[PDB]
């Protein structure tokens, strides 16, 4: 059967296209506009123009670097640092760590001095 | 003229804008932070600040400051000074040392009676197993042996004779600050508007103290500061907390020196504790107000110090490093914020050079090293080291800067992918479907059944659901599109109990300007206030809720159920949510919100519907394994409309209403969120009279778009659990969640053991890392970014409920709980009974958790003796009346018995129970078990045991001969008395345990009820007005209803009381009867009326003197016939008292025998070998803190067996099911009554719309014949636990057959009076206390009953009939509180 | 005829997925903006309760 | 066959439903200025229609 | 056999209309200035479609309740 299966396959082609198009969507939350005097409605668009707007700062956002990398499915820097064998300490934290270890009683610290 | 009684403790929040607005006026410059408060204060000073400055001494201080001889300061600096009170002469130190030695010697002597009674009844007199020097004294030993009869306390008293210095230090700080406070309070109650000026109480300081402000000056260092009254209360509280810590550690250390098991489980060297407190104050001084950030974040250090002991290497290092980094980040934030704040203000020079120099790290390091040393690598010391969180003061919290950060975080744009929200909603609807199927064996009805694959239609036709492991991802999206018909109905009449509460609510928007004082608001705003005040009604211009409901002129019962469906709360003109900084925690945290009243109704309703219906579906909400612990604060703001409302719409749809559970996100974005504290007014400009035109500032903002903390918490718990289900679906690991609303605990298991790669751990570590990656990704995809500060991973350690448990053992933080225990703790208008009750309760909590008896005992008696003897003179309302009355009672007890001195009378007074007007807060049973059905028998057994101290007794049985007849005289004076019974039946209903005939003291609600009734009679609300006017006669009818019936069962009367529509009125009344302000609510003044003070002091004097009335010395020759001591069953005596007091013929089923008096203790098995046997299966020396094999034991009373009918209970309300159950209990208990059919007819027709016969189809019929032994009412104790913590009970095992043998041979196979749970409970507690006292836990223990006191019990037969006319009148007079009538349509749709 | 049924079932399941996803989008599209204009009851529909109320006013 | 026509009808119903949802979406989002009054006027009209239909 | 193919052609035209609606939705909600200016100022016959769908839904909701009340009256 050629004709019926051909029509069926055209149906399935269009249908899978629609399904992919739907899986692509991204929806933005409601919010206030710049020079806030009213609430803009929630807008839904394809991903690409959305990320373009995030990149060109058309919408007020706290952080933009994480959002675009997260939408692009890639693991950013912070995430890796958040999930690692160990967490890189700070310089001042290194001073605290060196002062905690090595209890040689060199503090020469007077309670009245502080 | 009215009085103004003030708080004795904090009971509130310290303020920031208050200190600022005071200092800016006094010193004519910005004091704490440059802000609009300084401008508006200098421009328009307030009244009370004008009065404070108007004084002459503060003007001298200002003049001395302008020249530059003194320099300004920060309140925390003076905190640091006051704490290190170096200036102490010799004479005051000697006086305080003598006073402390006295308090100690007196507190050790009072507990001797209870310890002696315990050691007798235990039979443990034998094998009990500086101090020696001062024991070997001649005269000191005689003076001790005068009144102490137990060597165990002779040694301890001798050892505690020389107290250390730090104890004296904190003691004198406490006494001096306390004296200043009480002197001010008394003089303020006397003369109004009084300011206290003192410069000689605390050596070197100078206080100018008042209700509105405080000024402290120190000359030798020439510093001055300005604070608020709350700040001084806080300084007092800090001193008190440190005093308590020192006392507890002192007693525990001496006791533990005696024996290893007596004291608490923790050891401390108080020198380390003192250095610790001092370094804390040093940090607080270095960082003026931002030091509380550091002190907060230090909390991670103790968790890390525990993980060092309970965790493998990787998690150990990971947590260590994260915690260190968080601490240092906090410190840097604090420093920078301080320098920014204090840049341009008066306190610009006070910033120390050690901040800039960079040398605070050495100080912080020393502080952390001191904590590490005080821990000393022990789980106990580290567990109970949490109190450091509490010692230092609470921070000065500022309103404005607390919102701005929340603004930056709250209103923003979030992006989600459609698949994420879709799968979330799919998981939600899956959970609801699973709930319906597993609960009602029925799938919920759908309208969109067409959209469903065949593989799912086959799941619908047959009422069953697919399991979780089989379920896939894509299927969830399929399940995302469905709709539901109504399944739960909506209650139509407002429930008045849940809605009424004393908490405040904001005024409507157009009137909100009436929160700020008259002075601060400009001219035109005041003109508009005055011109508009009339437009609104008198109802809504109310500051609190009690007033709001007591002034409703047009108040309809159907208004709420009409409004929630007409959608009037959306797009409302006057809606404003105002945040107030009254949330109390160590960090600044947040500040809680208040709406108008109507929206508060709607929000309470939403939460109530969820809690009633939905939360029953998510029971979680209250072999590679990994637990993950997450903080859940700030989880609210991340929510937006989509994320929450997709899941909320399902509940909204089930309930059939539209936009009920979605109100929050639908109307909050429009309204103007402002801060409303009295001293923090936002700059209004001019020509602006409403909020929607005011220009945004640091104070108020708009366009929130996010949850407000606290509201709709249940929605977020539910949706978090659903999202977590989804995570488990994507990650393929068996998951489990525990959310209490403050910390979310997620544990994970995966079956990849035996498949490991060359390591048995460090693979679950990789599981942890991978799962955490997935979880971060998921929560971020939903829109709530998860920070590395909140979450942490563990394997064997789990912090739950702020309680530490490791290896199945519990570690208690008691010292935190008993930290504040003082003279007038937990009082309302300076009570005596309530204060003693609260002290008793807190210290008994110490004894239940900390696992030490003698410590709790001595620590309770210290503060009891304090409040009784030393600080009872200095009282607010009455100068010396209470001291005079207690002196009378002591002299009376001295004459009645043969006590030598008033002091011994005070001993025997502090040991007598409070039921007889004594001073013992908590009876002698509470040590051994927690609950009992009756109190009077326990009171009598306790008094017998206590009197057994002065008169020698064996306590193994009843001695035939008594040379000293003190006990017998007491008994014969307690049994014989007059009869004056009035309103016996209604009283027996309200309190089933009552005695009556003026043999027991009256509590506050009973006294104030009439005044509350009268003031309720004159209330503009028709409902309260009518139900108050008719309140008196309903009592008479209720009294006459059950009068005819001859045999009287109290609990049955209790059910009769609960079924009738009088319970809710009594509740609404005795709710109001608890507040200090009565007869004055309608006049809207905080001050109280004097007649209330008069009734309070009169009732206090009477309740104090009660003991004379109970125990009069006159009936010695009036009635010389004394009862014999031959048999003397005490249960018979208690029944006799309870029957004679009410003069009734017979009262049955309310007197359970005292298990402490019943059983006897024995160790060597006999030929009898009867009674319950308790043996420990583990073999050790000391089982304290070591877990055993068996499962724990919680005593669960025998249930009641009932057959439930077949119908759909879903379409019905909660209150209706409750009432049907009550009526079922009535049908069960009153079958013998002759008016049954007519009486039940009237009851069913009155409470419900149904007639009786139809109604009978719903009554679950009970199958148990004996209701005396098996019944369920709010008056009866439901479970009978043990004192000891749960984990210890696992170590033992109990066998109860040998006693059952004799209990069945005589009076066989019938119910008996004694309740069996308390037997084994007392056995376990007995094992524990024996271990404490002898230090070697016994191998086996055996309990033999006493065959006398175990009486019979049989289901009685009732006789007489009820009064139906008066019952109908009761139900007719107060019909507003009736539960909703079951309509005909509801009943017809019932059976399908 | 077997392949006919199998392909029809594939089409059925995929259509169901499309419909569910579009439904959740419709629901989450109401928002606090449409509540200002009162269009919310339009998009999400009319539930039982209020309609029953209308029925009451229809009978009196 | 019977299965074939049954499943064709069911698929037709699903198509009608998705068409309705797409309709309400595309009409709700396009224009605020018109819908803001048109939709609520038509809703009160539907309410009047229900009142009159039961009457 | 052939009616099957006619039904499949009906399905094809319906799915094509659906795809056109999807494109229109995304481009209309994506259009920066195509929302206010360059607006369709149209779709009046679609409003009637949506309101009649709501009408049929409301009738379907109302029909089930009336069964219960009439059963109440009769019983």
């Amino acid at each position: 059967n050629d004709n019926i299966t051909a029509r069926l396959d055209r149906i399935d082609e269009k249908l899978s296209e629609i399904l992919g198009m739907l899986h692509t969507l991204v929806v933005a939350s409601a919010g206030p506009t710049s020079a806030r005097d009213g609430i803009r409605d929630a807008m839904v668009g394809l991903r690409e123009e959305m990320i373009e707007k995030i990149r060109t700062e058309a919408l007020m956002t706290n952080d933009r670097l994480e959002a675009m990398a997260r939408l692009r499915n890639e693991e950013s820097e912070k995430m890796a640092k958040d999930t690692s064998d160990e967490v890189s300490l700070n310089p001042t934290s290194e001073k605290l760590n060196n002062l905690l270890e090595g209890n040689d009683s060199d503090n020469d610290l007077s309670l009245e001095d502080f | 003229a009215n009085v103004y009684l003030t708080d004795s403790y904090l009971k509130g929040v310290i303020s920031f804008s208050e200190c600022n607005a005071l200092g800016s006026y006094i010193f004519n410059g910005p004091y704490l932070k440059n802000d609009y408060t300084n401008l508006i204060s200098r421009q328009n000073p307030l009244i009370e600040h004008m009065n404070l400055k108007k004084l002459n001494i503060t003007q001298s201080l200002i003049s001395k400051y302008h020249k530059g001889e003194i320099k300004l300061e920060e309140p925390t600096y003076f905190q640091s000074l006051l704490m290190t009170y170096k200036s102490m002469t010799s004479s005051e130190q000697i006086a305080t040392t003598n006073l402390l030695k006295k308090i100690i010697r007196r507190a050790i002597e009072i507990s001797d009676v209870k310890v002696y009674a315990i050691l007798n009844k235990l039979g443990l007199k034998e094998k009990d197993k500086n101090q020696s020097h001062l024991k070997a004294d001649k005269n000191h030993s005689t003076k001790q042996k005068d009144t102490i009869k137990t060597t165990l306390l002779k040694k301890l008293m001798c050892s505690m004779q020389h107290p250390p210095s730090w104890l004296i230090h904190w003691f004198n700080l406490y006494t001096k600050l306390n004296n200043i406070l009480t002197q001010y309070r008394s003089n303020e109650v006397k003369n109004h508007g009084f300011t206290l000026i003192d410069n000689q109480t605390l050596s070197g300081f100078q206080f100018i103290l008042n209700q509105y402000g405080c000024i402290v000056y120190h000359k030798e260092l020439k510093r001055i500061t300005v604070t608020t009254y709350n700040q001084f209360l806080t300084w007092k509280d800090i001193s008190l907390s440190r005093l308590n810590v020192c006392l507890i550690t002192w007693i525990s250390n001496c006791l533990n020196t005696l024996n290893k098991s007596l004291g608490l489980r923790c050891g401390f060297n108080n020198v380390i504790l003192t250095q610790l407190f001092l370094y804390g104050d040093c940090i607080l001084k270095l960082f003026h107000n931002e030091g509380f950030y550091i002190i907060k974040e230090v909390e991670g250090f103790i968790m890390s110090l525990i993980l060092n002991i309970t965790e493998e290497d990787q998690f150990r290092k990971r947590f260590y490093n994260s915690m260190l980094n968080n601490i240092t980040d906090a410190a840097n934030k604090a420093q920078k914020n301080l320098l920014s704040r204090v840049c341009h203000t008066l306190l610009d020079k006070t910033v120390s050079d050690n901040i800039i120099n960079g040398r605070w790290i050495i100080l912080l390091s020393k502080f952390l090293k001191l904590i590490k040393l005080a821990g000393d690598n022990n789980l106990n010391n580290l567990s109970e080291l949490y109190f450091l969180f509490r010692i230092f003061g609470h921070p000065m919290v500022d309103e404005r800067q607390a919102m701005d950060a929340v603004k930056i975080n709250c209103n923003e744009t979030k992006f989600y992918l459609l698949s994420s929200l879709s799968m979330l909603r799919g998981a939600f609807i899956y959970r609801i479907i699973k709930g319906f199927v597993n609960n009602y064996n029925r799938w919920p009805t759908l309208r969109n059944a067409i959209v469903l694959p065949l593989r799912w239609l086959t799941y619908y036709k047959l009422n069953t659901y697919p399991s979780l492991l089989e379920l896939t991802e894509r299927d969830l999206i399929v399940l995302s599109g469905l709709r539901f018909y109504r399944e739960f109905r909506l209650p139509k009449k407002v429930d008045l109990e849940m809605i009424i509460n004393d908490k405040a609510i904001s005024p409507p928007k157009n009137l909100i300007w009436t929160s700020f004082p008259r002075n601060y608001m400009p001219s035109h705003i005041q003109n508009y206030i005055e011109h508009e005040k009339l437009k609104f009604s008198e109802s809504d211009k109310s500051r609190r809720v009690l007033e709001y409901y007591l002034r409703d002129n047009k108040f309809n019962e159907c208004d709420l159920y009409n409004c929630v469906v007409n959608q009037s709360y959306l797009n409302n003109p006057n809606h404003v949510v105002s945040l107030t900084g009254k949330e109390r925690e160590l960090s600044v945290g947040r500040m809680f919100a208040m709406q108008p009243g109507m929206f508060r109704q709607v929000q309470i309703l939403a939460e109530k519907m969820i809690a009633e219906n939905i939360l029953q579906f998510f029971p979680e909400s209250l072999i590679s394994k990994c637990s993950i612990i997450t903080d859940l604060s700030k989880f609210n703001q991340a929510f937006r409309y989509e994320t929450s409302c997709i899941c909320s719409d399902v509940l909204d749809e089930l309930h059939g209403v539209q936009s009920l559970f979605s109100w929050l996100h639908l109307t909050i974005p429009h309204v103007t969120i402002i801060c409303t504290y009295r001293h923090a007014p936002p700059y209004i400009g001019d020509h602006i009279v409403d909020l929607n035109n005011v220009d945004e500032q640091s104070g108020l903002y708009r366009y929130h778009m996010g949850g407000i903390e606290g509201w709709c918490q249940k929605l977020w718990t539910i949706e978090a659990i659903s999202l977590l289900d989804l995570i488990s679906l994507k990650g393929k690991f068996s998951i489990t969640a525990l959310i209490n609303g403050d910390n979310q605990s997620i544990d994970i298991s995966k079956p990849i053991r035996l498949m490991e790669g060359q390591t048995h751990a460090q693979a679950d570590y990789l599981l942890a890392l991978n799962s955490l990656k997935l979880l971060y990704k998921e929560y971020a995809g939903i829109g709530h970014k998860l920070k590395g500060t909140e979450t942490y991973i563990s394997r064997d350690m789990q912090f739950m409920s702020k309680t530490i448990q490791h290896n199945g053992v519990y570690y208690p933080a008691s010292i935190k709980k008993v930290l504040r225990v003082g003279p007038w703790i937990n009082t309302i208008l300076d009570d005596f009974k309530v204060s003693l009750e609260s002290i008793g309760s807190l210290t008994q909590e110490l004894e239940y958790r900390g696992e030490s008896l003698l410590c709790s005992l001595i620590f309770r008696n210290v503060w009891l003796y304090n409040q009784i003897a030393l600080q009872l003179k200095n009282h607010a309302l009455c100068n010396n009346k209470l001291y005079l009355d207690i002196l009378k009672v002591l002299k009376h007890l001295k004459t009645f018995f043969n006590l030598d001195n008033i002091d011994t009378a005070l001993t025997l007074y502090m040991n007598l129970p409070m039921l007889f007007g004594g001073g013992d807060p908590n009876l002698l049973y509470r040590s051994f078990y927690r609950r009992t059905p009756d109190f009077l028998t326990e009171a009598i057994v306790h008094s017998v045991f206590i009197l057994s101290y002065y008169t020698n007794h064996d306590l193994k049985d009843k001695l035939q001969d008594l040379s000293d007849d003190r006990l017998n005289k007491f008994l014969t004076c307690i049994i014989t008395f007059d009869k004056n019974p009035n309103a016996e039946f209604v009283t027996l209903m309200r309190d089933p345990q009552a005695l009556g005939s003026e043999r027991q003291a009256k509590i506050t609600s009973e006294i104030n009820r009439l005044a509350v009734t009268e003031v309720l009679s004159t209330a503009p609300n028709k409902i309260f007005s009518k139900s108050a006017q008719h309140y008196t006669t309903t009592e008479i009818d209720l009294n006459d209803i059950m009068q005819n019936i001859e045999p009287t069962y109290p609990h049955g009367l209790r059910v009769v009381y609960e079924s009738l529509p009088f319970y809710k009125a009594e509740k609404i009344v005795n709710l109001i009867s608890g507040t200090k302000s009565i007869t004055n609510i309608l006049e809207k003044t905080s001050a109280i009326d004097l007649t209330d003070i008069d009734r309070a002091t009169e009732m206090m004097r009477k309740n104090i003197t009660l003991l004379i009335r109970i125990l009069p010395l006159d009936c010695n020759r009036d009635k010389r016939e004394i009862l014999s001591m031959e048999n003397l069953s005490i249960t018979e005596l208690s029944k006799y008292v309870r029957e004679r007091s009410w003069s009734l013929s017979n009262i049955v089923g309310v007197t359970s025998p005292s298990i402490m008096y019943t059983m006897d203790i024995k160790y060597t098995t006999s030929t009898i070998s009867s009674g319950i046997i308790i043996e420990k299966y583990n073999v050790n020396s000391l089982t304290r803190g070591e877990r055993g094999p068996t499962k724990p034991w919680v005593g669960s009373s025998t249930q009641e067996k009932k057959t439930m009918p077949v119908y759909n209970r879903q379409v019905l309300t909660k209150k209706q099911r409750d009432q049907i159950d009550l009526l079922a209990k009535l049908d069960w208990v009153y079958a013998s009554i002759d008016n049954k059919d007519e009486f039940m007819e009237e009851l069913s027709i009155g409470t419900l719309g149904l007639t009786y016969e139809k109604a009978k189809k719903l009554f679950p019929q009970y199958l148990s014949v004996n209701y005396l032994h098996r019944l369920t009412v709010s008056s009866r104790p439901c479970e009978f636990p043990a004192s000891i913590p749960a984990y210890r009970t696992t170590n033992y095992h109990f066998d109860t057959s040998p006693i059952n043998r004799i209990l069945t041979e005589k009076y066989g196979d019938e119910d008996i009076d004694i309740v069996f749970q308390n037997c084994i409970s007392f056995g376990l507690s007995l094992m524990s206390v024996v271990e404490q006292f002898t230090n070697v836990c016994p191998n086996r223990i055996i309990l033999i009953p006493k065959l006398n006191e175990i009486h019979l019990m049989k289901p009685p037969i009732f006789t007489g009939d009820v009064d139906i006319h008066k019952l109908k009148q009761v139900i007719q007079k107060q019909h507003m509180f009736l539960p909703d009538k079951i309509s005909l349509t509801q009943y017809v749709e019932l059976f399908l």
